[PDB]
């Protein structure tokens, strides 16, 4: 019944973020300060449409925002954001709390290149507001027509006429 | 026989482990939630007669996604095609199928 | 009075061990509804985010809500700091 | 045992039942079950002796058998459907064990053998509590699910009950047994009018209950378990002998007695629904019910059997204790057939 | 309805068929229902996990609970019955009869 | 029928609030006079198996056997006469509500109508 | 995987090193020359049986520290152990702890 | 694929059904069903359910299993039903069990009055007298 | 970004998998290629079996039990 819609393998195509988990939990606090809106724009865009095949612009527009951002790191840190993943990679758990020095190290290094400051705690965990101009799905869920309900009989009561009428009870 | 004290008192005995889509811990949703939440709007207030006869779509699509058993009747068939094919000798498998592809993350 | 402390005095000998655990157990029963810090224990619980917050689409009439995560608008952490 | 305890494990018994009934999840109506069966054991063995110890052990057995084929079919329910709710039970196979379960439960034939062992093991008072209470679990999950059942299998238990109850109650001197296979025959009774009207069903569930209560009363007031020891009633109590023999016409479903209200409205009923031989089978079997109940009628009250020397001294003692509402009980179950279009309460 | 379903739908009609045998040894009735309580904790856990319905993880819990409660009452039970006669043999409770 | 379902019912309520729209029974209801008759009968049967004068033993025990037994009786009768009320304003709304399936018979005289006549001999 | 692996190097261990010292002493040539069923253990087994039960239900508190209803939760953990100690207890005083 | 790992196991616990459902010797009896409840959880475990396996491992083998040892002495295809997506920073089976105490509150009371009962009623039983 | 590149990655499985569904069922009569078992037209989520279905054994029992088994 119907068939699947895929897109093709050419829309599937994009410049990937070939930098590891180490990389990316040392850059993470200052990547969700900076590249905020398009990732919020992809992600109410997912919950809204329900449907991966709808939100293949945004994918493309936060992978080309996260690369603009380590293109900046490449540019300006480099070397203290090296040393900080290094720790990150170190660690079988990957814990931020070992080397909080070459963290400070690449904060004050960030601060001063690109006047990044870093989230406090609770900030990036916030709900978040999107100005969008997507228009708003009317059926995500593609819901077929409900059925209508009973007629809803009402009314005021009435004895009932003659009695119960069973057998041969006149009441 | 049955007596609704949850529904006189407005209690919830055990009505919230009654179904998938009834206010999971941590928001985890059902495997099927969405099919068995348009079954149930499907057949909200119409009585299991008419809930039977009319929203047969809705849980029909509700027990294919519970026991997949089209999906894997059609996997076992193009599975099986694909086996013939390979010992009569006229099909091969891209090098994406035998491991031979570039992964992407 | 007089028999109850003599009844306590008695149970605290040849006893001791069932005085002990009586005693332990009631302080946990009666404790945790006068300590002021469970209710930070729940909004510790409540500060704990295991999910993904889902951006709210903007329509003008959210002043409340963030735009961006440094706005000051929202729940604040700092008393969670403090502690 | 303590009396604290005999409370406490009776309202525990209770609370069981009423977790069944007011529940609307299958696991919870599964747990009303098992606390039922476990409290039920100590109150059968109250008077330890090893007749009690073997009833309790079958009943044990039967109950936790069909326990667990009940949580069978509960499960495959939800495996053919995500669904906990009591309803439609969505699966042929699901039902046809859960009926099974319940029938179990219930003591429906072919699964009768346990009643009639376990009534004569147990004492009167725990062969009243388990031939009157314990029928409305069973009976009310079968009610919530009418719908589904298969009418061909409800059908045919129900009328091998009542052949087997109407068979195997000419063949006992024992009162206890008797009282079993009357019970085994008003549950075929019972459930032959589900897959049609749940309403018969409760109306004949509320008449069987009262006439087995003020039978068992009346048997517990005059302390015979078998058939000649109630021949020796009349000479003490003949009023005793003669509420006997009126609530045993009234059970053997004569007019104008309470008894025939429910084979009336159940023969009435399956009428309305194009059924015609099943009734009248089923009338011509409780003919032997009648028969039985006769035979008792004729050693009890109707002909006076040799008593003993030593009932002079019994003439000269009262009872210490009289139960309450044995007086309201035999009323009721013997002129209520005018009141009949009263169950339109729903009872 | 996968073939893992049906092995152990499969045991526990072995379990059901053996306890319904009763060669003797009423221990191994005790141990027949046993096994049939396991195959249901097992395919239960199963249809639960599988489906990632969070809420029913409790069921299986409370099954064993009260199986395992049952379980104690039975071999109560079987503890008085051998103390009555010397032995869990089935064929002794006979004193009883239709 | 099976009423269970029927929309906007109480779960507990022994009698709904439009069932007060309906004339209850009379204080001189046969019903209810047969109710105290039952009543009259158990306080009867009461005496007579505690081994008592039957008619004399207990006035106030006979007084409230009949009082009760007229107190259920009567809430009793206004329940039947409530659900059968239901029943009746059911079966006319449906009939009102289908009317293809309740076709007006046309009506027709006997002095037109054909019918056999079997002779007895 | 690594799991079996331990456990099937364990066993085979085991079996390899008890072999050898059930057989090595057996090459060499040697001369080659009730009912009383007490209660009280019976009852001791049940007892575990059902402390273990509710053990199994004390099991899962580590992760129900964190659920945000933490009245519910330790009004519920207290009336558990509240029912184990009523049980221990009843158990004691009804003679069932004696030898 | 290791030749339907799961397949094998159930099979392994359809023969141990087998060889235990025959009753030879409740002793022996009881060391397939021992076999068999072990089987089980490794089932349980390589599907993924790590607490309720962990749960059958220890209290029915060591406390059920045990007891009815006790008495004894003292007397004479896959893989493709599975998900796609992860479960976040906890495992979902261990926030289920969990909600018992948040969620479940009439099961805990009526699962703890089942239990007292219970111990009441083997003490009732076993009195003896 | 973890939840794109899984979007990306899942639609890419799957249209590999049509591609070699359309060129092996070409001589199948009664077959669809791409055919749906839904009625519904909404987006369901893939199977295990529905991605790794066509790809060697080894890292179909990866995708399965990497996970379980890693200690
Ligand atoms: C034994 C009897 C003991 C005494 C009983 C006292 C009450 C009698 C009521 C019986 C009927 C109850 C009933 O359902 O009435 C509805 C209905 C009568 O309502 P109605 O026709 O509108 O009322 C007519 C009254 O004359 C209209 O009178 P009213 O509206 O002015 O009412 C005033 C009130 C006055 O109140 C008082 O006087 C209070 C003080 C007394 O009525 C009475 O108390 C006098 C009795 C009325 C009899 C009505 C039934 C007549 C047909 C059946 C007669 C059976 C006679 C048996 C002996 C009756 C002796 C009375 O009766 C029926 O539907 C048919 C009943 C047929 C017999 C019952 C079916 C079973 C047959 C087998 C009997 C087996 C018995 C048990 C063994
Ligand atoms: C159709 C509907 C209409 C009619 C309704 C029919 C039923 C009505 C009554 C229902 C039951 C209520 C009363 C029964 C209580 C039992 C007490 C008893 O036995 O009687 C002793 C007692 C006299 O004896 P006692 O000096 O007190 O002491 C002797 C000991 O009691 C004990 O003395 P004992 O131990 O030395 O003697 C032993 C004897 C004593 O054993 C007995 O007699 C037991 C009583 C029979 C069982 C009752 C079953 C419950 C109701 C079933 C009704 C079935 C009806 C269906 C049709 C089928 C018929 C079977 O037993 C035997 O001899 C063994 C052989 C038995 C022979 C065969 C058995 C057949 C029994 C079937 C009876 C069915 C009709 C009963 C009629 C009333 C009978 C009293 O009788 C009475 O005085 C009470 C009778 C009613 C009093 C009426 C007063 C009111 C009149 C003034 C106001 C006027 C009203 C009108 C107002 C407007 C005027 C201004
Ligand atoms: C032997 C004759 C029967 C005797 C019965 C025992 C007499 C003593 C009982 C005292 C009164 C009990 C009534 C309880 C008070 C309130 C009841 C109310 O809350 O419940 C209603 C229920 O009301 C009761 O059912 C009515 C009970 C009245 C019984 C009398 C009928 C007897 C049949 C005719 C014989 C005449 C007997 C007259 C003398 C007693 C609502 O039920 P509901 O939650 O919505 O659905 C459950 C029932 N369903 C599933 C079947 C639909
Ligand atoms: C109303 C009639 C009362 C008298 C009759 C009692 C009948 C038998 C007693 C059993 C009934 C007790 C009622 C308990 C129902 C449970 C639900 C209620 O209590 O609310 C819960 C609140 O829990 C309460 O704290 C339970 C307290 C009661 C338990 C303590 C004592 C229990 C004893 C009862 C009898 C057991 C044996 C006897 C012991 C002496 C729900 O908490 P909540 O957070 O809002 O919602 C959870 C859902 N979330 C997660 C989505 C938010
Ligand atoms: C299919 C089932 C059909 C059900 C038919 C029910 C028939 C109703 C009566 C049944 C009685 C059968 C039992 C019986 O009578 O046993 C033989 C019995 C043995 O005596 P006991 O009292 O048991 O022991 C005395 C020594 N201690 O012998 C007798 O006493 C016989 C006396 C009673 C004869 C009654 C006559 C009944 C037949 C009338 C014709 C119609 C019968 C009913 C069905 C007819 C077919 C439509
Ligand atoms: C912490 C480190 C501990 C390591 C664990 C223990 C390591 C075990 C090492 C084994 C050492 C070798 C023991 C061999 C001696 C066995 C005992 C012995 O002396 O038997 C003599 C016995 C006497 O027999 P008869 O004279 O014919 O008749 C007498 C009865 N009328 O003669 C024999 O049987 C000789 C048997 C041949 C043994 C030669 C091979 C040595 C064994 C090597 C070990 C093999 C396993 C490794
Ligand atoms: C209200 C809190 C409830 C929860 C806390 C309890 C958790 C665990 C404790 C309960 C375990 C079960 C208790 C079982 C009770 C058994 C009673 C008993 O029978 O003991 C008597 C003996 O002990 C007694 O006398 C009975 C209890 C005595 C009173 C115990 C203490 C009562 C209260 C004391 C503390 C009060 C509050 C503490 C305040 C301290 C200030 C900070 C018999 O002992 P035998 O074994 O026969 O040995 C005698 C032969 N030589």
């Amino acid at each position: 019944p119907g068939i699947v819609e895929l897109p093709t393998l050419e829309d599937l195509k994009v410049q990937e973020v070939k930098v590891s988990s180490s990389v990316l939990k040392a850059a993470a606090h200052h990547y969700g300060a900076q590249c905020d809106k398009p990732n919020k724009e992809f992600m109410l865009c997912r919950w809204e449409e329900k449907d991966p095949r709808r939100c293949l612009e945004e994918g493309k527009l936060v992978n080309q925002c996260a690369l603009d951002f380590f293109r900046q790191i490449k540019r300006h840190c480099a070397e203290p954001f090296t040393e900080y993943w290094t720790c990150i990679d170190y660690s079988g758990l990957q814990l931020f709390r070992h080397c909080r020095k070459q963290q400070a190290k690449f904060d004050e290094c960030v601060l001063d290149k690109l006047g990044w400051v870093r989230p406090d705690l609770g900030e990036l965990s916030k709900v978040t507001k999107v100005k969008t101009d997507r228009p708003l799905p009317e059926n995500p869920y593609h819901s077929r027509a409900r059925p209508e309900p009973n007629p809803e009989a009402e009314g005021d009561l009435k004895p009932a006429k003659h009695g119960s009428r069973l057998f041969f009870w006149t009441m | 026989p049955f007596f609704d004290v949850q529904k006189r008192l407005g209690l919830d005995l055990d009505r919230w482990m009654t179904i998938q889509s009834a206010e999971q811990p941590h928001k985890i949703p059902g495997r099927c939630h969405a099919f068995e939440k348009e079954w149930i709007e499907c057949a909200h207030g119409i009585g299991g007669i008419r809930a039977e006869k009319e929203c047969k779509i809705e849980f029909d699509d509700f027990v294919e996604c519970l026991l997949r058993q089209k999906t894997m009747k059609r996997l076992s068939a193009i599975k099986r095609q694909r086996d013939k094919l390979i010992k009569e000798g006229k099909y091969t498998p891209p090098p994406h199928h035998l491991g031979k592809e570039d992964p992407r993350p | 009075a007089g028999r109850i402390a003599s009844f306590l005095k008695n149970a605290w000998a040849k006893e001791p061990v069932l005085v002990a655990s009586f005693a332990i157990g009631g302080l946990a029963i009666i404790l945790p509804s006068l300590s002021p810090y469970t209710n930070y224990a729940i909004r510790i619980n409540r500060a704990t985010p295991y999910n993904y917050p889902v951006p709210l689409r903007d329509d003008g009439n959210m002043p409340d809500v963030p735009s961006h995560p440094q706005d000051p608008q929202g729940p604040s952490l700092e008393w969670l700091k403090n502690l | 045992m303590n009396p604290i305890i005999y409370t406490t494990l009776i309202m525990t018994v209770m609370s069981g039942t009423m977790l069944v009934m007011i529940s609307s999840h299958w696991l919870l109506i599964w747990i009303g079950f098992e606390m039922n069966l476990l409290a039920m054991i100590p109150v059968l063995m109250k008077n330890f002796n090893p007749r009690a110890t073997e009833a309790a052990t079958k009943y044990f057995l039967t109950q936790a058998t069909a326990s667990m084929m009940l949580m069978m079919a509960i499960i495959i329910n939800l495996l053919y459907s995500g669904q906990w709710t009591i309803t439609k039970m969505f699966n042929p196979v699901a039902m046809t064990m859960m009926t099974m379960a319940l029938a179990m439960k219930l003591g429906l034939s072919p699964f009768h053998f346990w009643v009639p062992e376990v009534t004569q093991g147990i004492s009167l008072q725990a062969g009243l509590l388990l031939l009157t209470w314990q029928k409305l679990a069973p009976l009310s999950v079968l009610c919530q699910i009418s719908q589904s059942i298969n009418p061909n299998l409800m059908l045919t238990m129900a009328m091998l009950s009542i052949l087997i109850g109407g068979w195997g109650g000419l063949n006992q001197t024992q009162l206890r047994k008797i009282m079993a296979y009357s019970s085994i025959a008003h549950m075929g009774w019972m459930t032959a009018v589900l897959p049609y009207n749940t309403t018969m069903t409760i109306l004949n569930l509320l008449i069987y209950i009262t006439m087995t209560l003020a039978m068992f009363m009346l048997l517990i007031h005059s302390s015979a378990t078998t058939t000649l020891s109630l021949s020796h009633t009349w000479n003490k109590m003949p009023v005793i002998t003669s509420l006997m023999m009126v609530t045993l016409l009234s059970m053997g479903g004569l007019p104008p007695l309470s008894g025939f209200m429910p084979k009336w409205m159940i023969i009435q009923e399956m009428t309305k629904n194009e059924s015609i031989i099943m009734p009248t089978l089923m009338a011509m079997t409780a003919l032997l019910n009648l028969y039985f109940y006769m035979r008792l009628a004729y050693s009890s009250s109707l002909t006076m059997f040799p008593s003993t020397n030593n009932m002079k001294m019994k003439w000269q003692f009262e009872h210490t204790k009289q139960m309450k509402l044995l007086p309201t009980m035999i009323v009721l179950s013997t002129l209520v057939l005018p009141m009949t279009p009263a169950l339109s309460s729903l009872n | 309805m996968p073939l893992v379903y049906m092995n152990i739908i499969m045991a526990f009609a072995i379990a059901l068929a053996g306890l319904l045998m009763y060669r003797s040894h009423l221990m191994s009735s005790l141990l027949c229902l046993e096994g049939m309580m396991l195959s249901l904790f097992i395919m239960s856990t199963l249809i639960i996990l599988n489906t990632h319905f969070t809420l029913a993880n409790m069921m299986p819990i409370i099954l064993l609970v009260f199986a395992a409660c049952e379980a104690a009452l039975g071999l109560s039970l079987l503890v008085m019955v051998s103390n009555t006669y010397g032995t869990d043999y089935v064929q002794n409770l006979n004193l009883l009869q239709c | 029928t099976m009423m269970s379902g029927r929309p906007g019912r109480v779960p507990l309520q022994f009698l709904p609030n439009e069932a007060r729209s309906l004339p209850p029974p009379k204080l001189t209801d046969p019903r209810l006079v047969y109710m105290g008759f039952l009543g009259y009968c158990s306080g009867l049967i009461d005496n007579a198996i505690r081994r008592r004068p039957v008619v004399s033993a207990g006035l106030h025990r006979q007084l409230l056997y009949v009082t009760s037994f007229v107190f259920f009786g009567y809430y009793l009768l206004k329940r039947q006469d409530y659900m059968y009320a239901l029943r009746d304003h059911d079966m006319f709304a449906y009939v009102k509500s289908h009317p293809e399936d309740f076709p007006e018979k046309d009506k027709k005289t006997y002095g037109e109508i054909l019918e056999e006549f079997h002779p007895v001999r | 995987m690594n799991i079996m692996l331990t456990l099937l190097t364990n066993v085979t261990l085991a079996s390899l090193l008890v072999l050898i010292a059930f057989w090595l002493p057996q090459l060499n040539a040697y001369s080659e020359k009730r009912l009383p069923f007490s209660m009280k253990f019976f009852l001791v087994a049940i007892t575990f049986l059902l402390f273990d039960l509710e053990i199994a239900l004390l099991l899962p508190l580590p992760w129900a520290s964190q659920t945000n209803n933490l009245k519910t939760m330790l009004t519920m953990a207290l009336f558990l152990l509240i029912l184990l100690a009523a049980s221990l207890a009843y158990e004691w005083t009804q003679k069932g702890l004696e030898w | 694929m290791t030749m339907y790992i799961a397949f094998i196991l159930s099979t392994i616990f359809v023969i141990g059904f087998v060889g235990f459902s025959s009753k030879p010797s409740p002793i022996y009896g009881g060391l397939g069903l021992i076999v068999s409840g072990g089987v089980g959880c490794g089932i349980v475990l390589n599907f993924g359910g790590s607490f309720l396996g962990l749960m059958v491992f220890l209290i029915y083998l060591g406390g059920m299993l045990v007891v009815f040892g006790y008495t004894t002495a003292m007397a004479t295809g896959d893989w493709v039903i599975y998900d796609t997506g992860d479960s976040g920073f906890f495992s979902e089976e261990a926030m289920g069990i969990a909600a018992l105490y948040s969620y479940g509150t009439w099961l805990v009371i009526v699962t703890g009055w089942s239990l007292l009962i219970g111990v009441v009623v083997i003490m009732e039983i076993t009195r003896g007298n | 970004l973890f939840q794109a590149e899984k979007d990306r990655r899942v639609l890419q499985m799957l249209r590999e998998n049509l591609e070699e569904e359309a060129i092996i069922m070409k001589d199948v009569p009664d077959w669809k290629v791409g055919e749906s078992v839904f009625h519904t037209t909404r987006w369901v989520t893939p199977m295990m079996g529905e991605l790794y279905g066509l790809r060697t054994n080894e890292e179909i029992l990866s995708a399965t039990y990497g996970f379980i088994w890693y200690t």
